[PDB]
């Protein structure tokens, strides 16, 4: 179906393993992709200005590997029950990243092929919908650089 | 019972003003 956002998902959660010093190989096994680079900094900017409002985001919820799926579908579904817009999408790869990371640090590996599956179901049925309606990810590039 | 929401929201705040780039 030519769904690649699945390889958005895995783009964007490879750099923030990667800047942990993990790989992404570690837990699973038209060249225009401009969107990953422009992605990868605005995931980098929004969670530059939620630690300087509050406490970053990898320690903001505890969780456990039976508290996981209930816990991530629960945060995404009223993060975007009022409306979509770009941001909130930033909102919505930067907090499937700091979930990684976070359960990598907490010594849930289980949890990284998951969260990504989680995240790429989410973006197939429930909100690429509302991406091409609004110009598709290379809008996104644009308005975002 | 949720503070998944109150990170939803703390979430919201900060996107919702993303749009200055």
């Amino acid at each position: 179906m030519s769904q690649s956002n699945r390889e958005l998902v895995v783009d964007f959660l490879s750099y923030k393993l990667s800047q942990k010093g993990y790989s992404w190989s570690q837990f699973s096994d038209s060249e225009m992709a401009a969107v990953k680079q422009a992605l990868r900094e605005a995931g980098d900017e929004f969670e530059l200005r939620y630690r300087r409002a509050f406490s970053d985001l990898t320690s903001q919820l505890h969780i456990t590997p039976g508290t996981a799926y209930q816990s991530f579908e629960q945060v995404v579904n009223e993060l975007f029950r009022d409306g979509v817009n770009w941001g909130r999408i930033v909102a919505f790869f930067s907090f499937g990243g700091a979930l990684c990371v976070e359960s990598v640090d907490k010594e849930m590996q289980v949890l990284v092929s998951r969260i990504a599956a989680w995240m790429a179901t989410y973006l197939n049925d429930h909100l690429e919908p509302w991406i091409q309606e609004n110009g598709g990810w290379d809008t996104f590039v644009e308005l975002y650089g | 019972h949720q503070a998944e929401v109150q990170i939803a929201r703390k979430l919201q705040c900060i996107a919702d003003q993303f749009h200055r780039l």
